[PDB]
RNA sequence: UCCAUUGCGACAACGAGCGAGACCCCGGCCGCGGGCGCCGCGGGACGGCCCGCGCGAGCGGGAGGACGGCGGGGCGAUAGCAGGUCUGUGAUGCCCUCAGACGCCCUGGGCCGCACGCGCGCUACACUGGCGGGGCCAGCCGGCGCCCGCGAGGACGCGCGGAGCCCCCGCCGUGGCCGGGACCGCGGGCUGGAACGCCCCCGCGCACCAGGAAUGUCUUGUAGGCGCCCGCCCCCACCGCG
């Protein structure tokens, strides 16, 4: 399964594929914007966009039957706020990108709702276990 | 990056704005040698003019150079938001611009001088030289 | 043996064998593991840290400065880094360089106050070789230490450099020299 | 002039001197069996093998 | 106080860099940082090159620090 | 007839409440089953300080409330709206120990 | 988030009921809030950790520490055996060593011969003895005169 | 001899008592029972075994053992201080105030103002590092979805739920520099009857290169480093208990 590779390399070819594939696009306002107040400066890579979609689907597929709320996710991505003085403390990330890529995803039918939250759909397990089995070799 | 050796036509030390530059310094955080500019703003204004960010400032051909000036005098068109910018929604003409080098010094000055002629608290503390804010005196800050 | 704990998957420990008589009962190498890493309780009795794998006694040593306590794996990979350094320079097996190096570190000989009356009246003694190990493994890193700080250069070359010194005899080194500082302050004394 | 190898055969106790250093019994395995007196530093224990610069000064 | 340069002035390459790294048995960013002073960025990209080609080769890898061989004796 | 009944009680001190519990358990193995849940024990905690005027060493007192609870929600459809006094009278009155009943 | 005594765990529900029935063997390990849990079987040698096999573990620098007894013992009664651990509690380090000592422990019961467990406990033991027997010590209180269980307010005389 | 007026052995003394220990809470190993949720009752360690000594009390070493020789806390003797508290109280003696009130209630201001001396703390002086991206584990204990908004926050609707250091990949390259984040200039929000209070965004970018005479704390899960909860609280933690 998924987990029975690192998830290191697993996380940037699924990004490319992705990117390749047409299934997600970045909107504009990713031109000019952090991923949370506990940060500083924005991201350096182009492609950040399509990293933190693999990473969000990887922890879907973890889960299970489980459900995910978006905050939830957004406690995963969190930092340390620095440079005030004063004893740092820890920050929650941002929601409003992490609400574009779910959605995004749910339009496709990889990924599923509920009661509350989302979970993930048979479709997008079939996919991430193909390609995972198909970076395997 | 990959970029070795030297371009024939790298540059060794810029000027702009009256202010000088130099080619050993990534772009971004060149410029923020200018008084107005910063890394955040830099970013967003050269992404803008299609440059890249991660290059030595001397490698900045002169065309790339002054679409770059076509962008901090005009920026609002050019996309940039207006949250983004220093000065929102000017006391007179009520509109919204980016202030570099000069025209940041002479807009301090008049300031205050609103600040006077109109007799707020904060005039008569600045010509003292005081605390504005209400951050407190007395303990610490002594020579 | 049947399981050979070659250090760090590389170098074996097999060979190795102190030449001082003196010390050799204070240095462990035949058990090491592959890791410098044994959350063993040592320093509970008065001697049971002579049995602690000397790669070990030296890794706790490297994050003293209360900027960089509690980080041992950082200094495990630094001590790794150092080991293949030094086999790239010498050519040999570096363990035999570090107990070179602990041995040839560690004073002879020191000074201490007894003879009272009014004044220094400091005595020459002599040096028992559980000391003589601990200041050698203390003089190394803080060599090291003093060296890395505000210079571009990193941490596990001076390591490298100051082993290698101390190891060849050389004067160069700090641990030297303040062995040889120790010496003369002492027989002054005698 | 050449320092020689001693080894500890007893230990006969602390000084007042804030305690730190320890009477010595030594004997020079090198042949001559000559059982003195010195004193020392740290931890020590029977069995040790002191190293000596001296082959001709003692304490008490 | 001292001041590196980031870019190659063109023949300066080859005409030592290349030359002097080449007769080195070991090798680092730092130390060739400090051996003909220039930054160590550039060191990166010249080592780059030069595993490529294959001169060196590397013996130990990691961020912090990485370090080569000379494959060509 | 079948009401899902729950007993709950509540106390302070660890004695009473296994005693209580003891003569529960006695009196209503018939009436179906009553065996017991022990929760996680509610400990409250109040630091104060030791002085009434803030003089000398700063000493602190350390009081506590132990509250332990145990639950039979054993009677279940075992017990009718009679059944379940029955024992209830049945079992000591001990001068302290909160019940209550619920379906 | 998890707390190490909990019953789903202690109990491995994870497993479904039909798979959990095949499982004779059961073993603890721990080190400081980390608790282990190893639910061993027959098989042809595979292990797994929070459905995670050995070589990948996170801390990558210790895997020779989780891999230890395999290369002590030898790989015979491993590769005889198949096993699945599951473990809960503070810190990465402390994880790696609970799970040594429930792998340990585990292929020790495994062996029904007792004569031969006692010659692996020696063979084992002699290499380290926090293999079989817990660590005992544990975080200590602290006191009010300070920010620390020994350390003290400085104080100013004047 | 003992950490102990803790004990042995003597003595114009004999025989008792308090304090010390014993005792209570917590933790570590095993058993029984019960079980929404790990929680109720017990066992276990005693200088007991071996070796040396010593009349003796008791000292040193080695074992086997979850743990080995007062493991962390609570209680705390006689006698006393002109120690602090009349501003904690329907605890109070003697004085002073008692209808232009020192009673009680309303509106504003102040307790925070600043040429100066010093007490407990917090942040840093960098490469054993800073920035960006990703992976991952706690405990006192514990609440979440969807949609707007760069964010902080907001509108609706239901009962459900855990991090920093660290590890991996890259950029920077000894420059008061991308170290540090005080001060100041435009702007957006929250609490509240009411901002002088607290949060977020763009720009500006102070002292500081490991600190003189002097001085404090500390022995195993300890120091140190890293963060997380409660208290007071309309809002707010560099404090305090953990």
């Amino acid at each position: 399964s998924v987990t029975r590779v690192p998830a290191d390399v697993f996380i940037n070819s699924f990004a490319a594929h992705l990117k390749n594939r047409g299934i997600i696009k970045c909107p504009a306002f990713t031109d000019y914007v952090k991923t949370g107040v506990s940060r500083q400066y924005a991201p350096r890579d182009a492609d950040w966009f399509y990293i933190k979609a693999a990473s969000v689907i990887r922890h879907f597929y973890i889960s299970g039957s489980h459900s995910i709320g978006v905050a939830g996710l957004a406690r995963k991505y969190s930092s340390l706020q620095k440079g005030k003085t004063t004893p740092h403390h820890t920050k929650r990330a941002s929601c409003k990108v992490i609400r574009s890529i779910v959605s995004q995803f749910l339009g496709q039918k990889l990924l599923i709702a509920g009661e509350r939250g989302r979970h993930i759909s048979p479709n997008g397990r079939k996919m991430v276990e193909d390609f995972a089995e198909g970076l395997q070799k | 990056m990959t970029t070795i050796v030297q371009p024939n036509d790298y540059r060794d030390l810029l000027r702009m704005f009256n202010t000088n530059i130099q080619g050993k310094v990534v772009l971004e955080c060149a410029l923020v040698g200018i008084k107005g500019i910063g890394r955040r703003f830099a970013n967003v204004a050269l992404k803008k003019a299609n440059i890249d960010v991660h290059k030595r400032a001397g490698e900045l051909t002169a065309a790339e150079e002054d679409a770059l000036m076509k962008v901090l005098e005009d920026p609002l068109s050019h996309g940039i938001p207006a949250w983004m910018l220093n000065r929102n929604n000017d006391f007179e003409s009520g509109k919204d611009m980016h202030i570099l080098v000069n025209t940041i010094a002479s807009t301090h000055r008049a300031d205050l001088e609103r600040l006077r002629k109109t007799r707020c608290e904060r005039g008569v503390r600045h010509h003292h030289n005081l605390k504005v804010r209400g951050q407190h005196t007395k303990s610490t800050g002594r020579r | 043996m049947s399981l050979e704990v070659a250090l760090f998957n590389k170098w074996p420990l097999t060979d190795v064998k102190c030449q001082d008589e003196s010390l050799e009962a204070y240095i462990s190498i035949d058990n090491h593991s592959f890791v410098p890493h044994s959350a063993g309780r040592w320093s509970a009795k008065r001697f049971r840290k002579a049995k602690c794998p000397v790669v070990e006694r030296l890794t706790n040593s490297l994050m003293m400065h209360g900027r960089n306590s509690g980080k041992k794996l950082m200094a495990m990979k630094t001590v790794g880094e150092a080991f293949e350094l030094i086999n790239l320079y010498t050519g040999k097996n570096p363990v035999q360089v570090l107990v070179d190096a602990v041995a040839n570190s560690g004073p002879r000989e020191d000074s201490c106050r007894i003879g009272k009356g009014g004044q220094v009246r400091r005595q020459s003694v002599d040096v028992s070789p559980l000391r003589r190990v601990n200041i050698g493994i203390y003089n190394i890193a803080t060599g090291a230490r003093k060296a890395a700080f505000r210079k571009v250069r990193p941490f596990a070359e001076c390591l490298a450099e100051e082993i290698m010194n101390a190891a060849a005899g050389a004067d160069k080194s700090y641990a030297i020299s303040q062995r040889n500082s120790v010496e003369r302050i002492a027989v002054s004394n005698r | 002039p050449e320092p020689i190898n001693a080894r500890v055969i007893e230990v006969l106790g602390r000084t007042s001197s804030r305690g730190g250093i320890t009477q010595v019994k030594v004997e020079f395995m090198t042949g001559e069996k000559r059982q003195i007196i010195r004193n020392v530093i740290g931890p020590v224990r029977k069995d040790d093998i002191l190293v000596l610069m001296e082959s001709e000064r003692e304490a008490r | 106080k001292v001041d590196y340069p980031t870019l190659f002035a063109d023949e300066a390459a080859m005409n030592e860099a290349l030359k002097f790294i080449k007769n080195s048995k070991c090798i680092t960013h730092t130390q060739i940082c400090e051996r003909l002073r220039v930054s160590v960025a550039l060191a990166k990209r010249v080592m780059r090159q030069l595993v490529k080609s294959g001169d060196f080769a590397i013996v130990s890898k990691s961020s912090r620090m990485t370090i080569f061989k000379n494959m060509t004796k | 007839m079948h009401q899902k009944y729950t007993i709950i009680v509540v106390g302070k001190d660890l004695k009473l409440v296994e005693r209580y519990v003891k003569s529960i358990v006695k009196e209503g193995r018939a009436f179906g089953i009553s065996g017991p849940c022990r929760a996680p024990v509610r400990r409250l905690t109040i630091t104060t300080r030791k002085s009434p005027c803030g003089e000398g060493t700063n000493t602190w007192h350390r009081f506590e409330l132990r509250m332990y609870k145990r639950t039979f929600w054993v009677t279940c459809g075992g017990n009718d709206i009679s059944t379940i006094l029955s024992k209830t009278v049945v079992i000591p009155g001990i001068q302290v120990t909160v019940e209550v009943e619920e379906p | 988030m998890a707390k190490g005594n909990r019953r789903d765990l202690l109990e491995r529900n994870d497993i479904e009921v039909r798979e959990r029935d095949k499982y004779t063997v059961h073993t603890l390990g721990k080190k400081k809030n980390s608790v282990a849990v190893a639910f061993v079987k027959a098989g042809k040698g595979d292990i797994l950790v929070n459905n995670v096999p050995l070589a990948l573990v996170r801390p990558e620098i210790l895997r020779t520490k989780v891999s230890e007894p395999i290369m002590i013992l030898g790989e015979s009664l491993f590769k005889g055996l198949d096993m699945n651990i599951k473990v809960a509690g503070g810190g990465h380090v402390s994880q790696i060593y609970a799970v040594r000592q429930a792998i340990s422990r585990g292929v020790l019961a495994s062996v029904k011969d007792e004569a031969a467990r006692s010659e692996l406990r020696a063979k084992l033991v002699s290499y380290d003895r926090q293999l079989v027997v817990s660590d005992p010590r544990r975080c200590e209180a602290k006191k009010f005169g300070g920010r620390g269980a020994r350390a003290r307010r400085q104080k100013s005389y004047r």
